[PDB]
C-alpha cells in the first residue's frame, strides 16, 4: 500500500530464496554427483521522476536525477559446476568421471537424461542400470555367468566369464557434453535433461576431444562446503532480520499518520 | 533429499578357521539354500550348520 | 564359488570406515539441525513484528 | 462474530489437537508395542458468492469465482503400524511379535480385545495373563511344579517337568490379523477391540497365513522416532504463533471499526 513496504516484501521474499537455496544445499550435502546451486538478484524499476541527464536551464544539466529505485528480483538459481571429491569405495560398479562429461540413461517414456551419478547397478535382465532403475545407453548388457566387471578409463566395458584367461567386451560407455552445462534443466533423482540454452548433446569418448575420464570403483561426492553455508546461513538470517526492522519501521510510521 | 535405496556390499569376508567339520565357507559367488517351517525358500551365507 | 570345510565367513564390516563415517554424518545432521534453528529464528523475528 | 475470526479459531483448535498428537507420542515413549498417532485435517466449507464458471456474457465464462473459505478440520487420526525395534529382556515369559498380528485376550465384560503387548505373566490360577490381568485367549494354563517356559516361533508353549525327559505342550498361542489394522479403536491399557472399519478377525497360527512370528525373551518397542517430533513441536508452536497473530489482527480491525 506504500512503496518501502513492497521494496522491503521483495526483500524479504529475496532472502528467503537465499535461505531456501542453502538449506537445499545443505540437505543435499551427501548426494553424490551432486551440483550446488547459487542464487543472483538484480534490481527492479527504476522510477524516473526527475529525469537523470535533465535540461533544466538552456545550458545547465541536472546531474543523477531523482531515480527511486523498487526492490529486487531473482534471476535465476545457477548450478556451480565444479568437480567433485572422487571417494574410493572399491565397489566394481561405482564409476566415477574426472572431467565435464555426462552419462546418458534412457527414461521411461522414450526420452534421455543425462547423469552424473556413477552408482550404477544390474537389474534382473543382466542391463546395467542407475540406481533409480533407469536403464544407461546406449546398453550394456552383463551376463549372468560374470565373474568380474571391469570399466576402464575409455569406458570400455569387459566382462570375464569362468576358466576363461580373456576378457570379453560387453559394450562401450560414452559420455555427452554440452555447451553450457548450467543450462540443463534439472528433473530430480540426480537427472538432468536437455534445455535449448545447453546446445546439443555432443557424444564423445572418455579421453578425446573433451569428455572425462571414468574410474571404477570410485564415485563422486558433491561440491557442497559446509563453513561457507553457516557463513551464508548468519549473514542470510541477519539481512531478513534488518529488512523485516524495515518492514516494522514502515508499520510505525503508517500508524503515527493514521492516528493523526 | 531422497534415499534412492539402501545396498549390501557383497565383497568377500574374512574367512576364519574354527575347528569344527559342519561350517562352511563360500569363497567368490554363492548362496546357501534353505527351507523354513512355511515351505518358502531362503538363501544364506552363514555356514554355520548344526 | 567352492566350499572350503571347517572355515567360516565372518563379516565384512572395516571399524575405521565405520568410525569416521560416524563422525561425518554427525556433523553433516548437527548442520541441518543448525539451518531448521535459523529457519525458525527467521520465522520467530517475523512473528514478532 | 466476523468470519476471518472463525476460521482463525478453527486453525487455532487444530494446531492445538496437532500439539496434544505429539504430546501423546512422546508420553508413551517407554511403552511396549505402542503405535503413534498422525492427525490429517481438510479444509472446510466455501462460501460461494460468484460461482466459478459461471456464464458472465453469452459466450464469455467467468473462470475462478469468489470462492471465499472456511477454517479447516480434522479428519482423523492414523497409527503407523510398523515393526517397532525388538529389546532382549531375556525372560521366559515376554513375546513380541515379527509381523503384524495381534494377542486376543478376554475383558471381564465377556468381549474380546486385541494387544500387540507381549509382557505376560501368570496369575494365581497359572493361566497367562496380560499385565492389566485379562486373561489370554485362546487360554494357556502353567502348571504349579514349572521349572521353565518354551515358547516357540509358531506359539507352542512347553514346560519343561522334573523327573520328565520330554517337554509338556500346555497350549497353542495363537494371532489375530485384521484386513484394516489402523481401523481399530483403542480402549487404553494397550488394548484394541474391533470395529466395522477393522473388518473381521482372523485367527491363524504364528507362521501360516500371514500373522507374524513370535520371539520369545523379546519385548516390541515403540515406533515413535522422537526428533521427528521436536521439529513437529517446532512447526506447531510456529503455526499456532502465526494463527494467534491472525486472531489479534482481526481483533485491531475490530477494534479500529467501533471507534469509527
Amino acid at each position: 500500500m506504500i512503496s518501502s513496504l513492497w521494496i522491503a516484501k521483495t526483500g524479504l521474499d529475496a532472502q528467503q530464496t537465499n535461505m531456501d537455496v542453502i538449506a537445499n544445499n545443505l540437505a543435499n550435502v551427501s548426494t553424490n554427483g551432486f551440483k550446488r546451486q547459487r542464487a543472483v538478484f538484480e534490481d527492479l524499476l527504476y522510477q524516473t521522476i526527475r529525469q537523470p541527464g535533465a535540461q533544466s536551464s538552456e545550458q545547465t544539466t541536472l546531474p543523477s536525477g531523482l531515480q527511486i529505485g523498487t526492490g529486487v528480483r531473482p534471476v535465476a538459481t545457477e548450478r556451480l559446476h565444479s568437480q567433485g571429491n572422487l571417494s574410493q569405495t572399491n565397489n566394481s560398479k561405482d564409476v566415477a568421471i574426472k572431467g565435464q562429461g555426462f552419462f546418458q540413461v534412457m527414461l521411461p517414456d522414450g526420452t534421455s537424461a543425462y547423469t552424473r551419478d556413477g552408482s550404477f547397478q544390474v537389474d534382473q535382465n543382466g542391463q546395467l542400470v542407475t540406481a533409480g532403475g533407469f536403464q544407461v545407453q546406449p546398453a550394456i548388457t552383463i551376463p549372468a555367468n560374470a565373474l568380474s566387471i571391469t570399466i576402464g578409463r575409455d569406458g570400455v566395458v569387459s566382462v570375464t566369464q569362468q576358466g576363461q584367461a580373456a576378457p570379453v567386451q560387453v559394450g562401450q560407455l560414452n559420455l555427452t557434453t554440452f555447451m553450457n552445462d548450467t543450462g540443463l534443466e534439472s528433473i530430480g533423482e540426480n537427472l538432468y535433461i536437455e534445455t535449448q540454452s545447453s546446445g546439443a548433446p555432443n557424444e564423445s569418448t572418455p579421453g578425446l576431444n573433451g569428455a572425462g575420464l571414468l574410474y571404477q570403483g570410485y564415485v563422486e561426492t558433491s561440491n557442497v562446503n559446509v563453513a561457507e553455508e553457516l557463513v551464508n546461513m548468519i549473514q542470510v538470517q541477519r539481512a531478513y532480520e534488518i529488512n523485516s526492522k524495515a518492514v516494522s519501521t514502515t508499520d510505525q510510521m503508517l500508524q503515527k499518520l493514521t492516528q493523526l | 533429499v531422497k534415499v534412492a535405496g539402501i545396498t549390501q556390499d557383497f565383497t568377500d569376508g574374512t574367512t576364519t578357521n574354527t575347528g569344527r567339520g559342519l561350517d562352511v565357507a563360500i569363497s567368490q559367488n554363492g548362496f546357501f539354500r534353505l527351507v523354513d517351517s512355511n515351505g518358502s525358500v531362503f538363501y544364506s551365507r552363514n555356514g554355520q550348520f548344526k | 564359488g567352492k566350499l572350503t570345510n571347517g572355515a567360516l565367513e565372518a563379516s565384512n564390516v572395516d571399524l575405521s570406515k565405520e568410525l569416521v563415517n560416524m563422525i561425518v554424518a554427525q556433523r553433516n545432521y548437527q548442520s541441518n539441525a543448525q539451518t531448521i534453528k535459523t529457519q525458525d529464528q527467521i520465522l520467530n523475528t517475523l512473528v514478532n513484528l
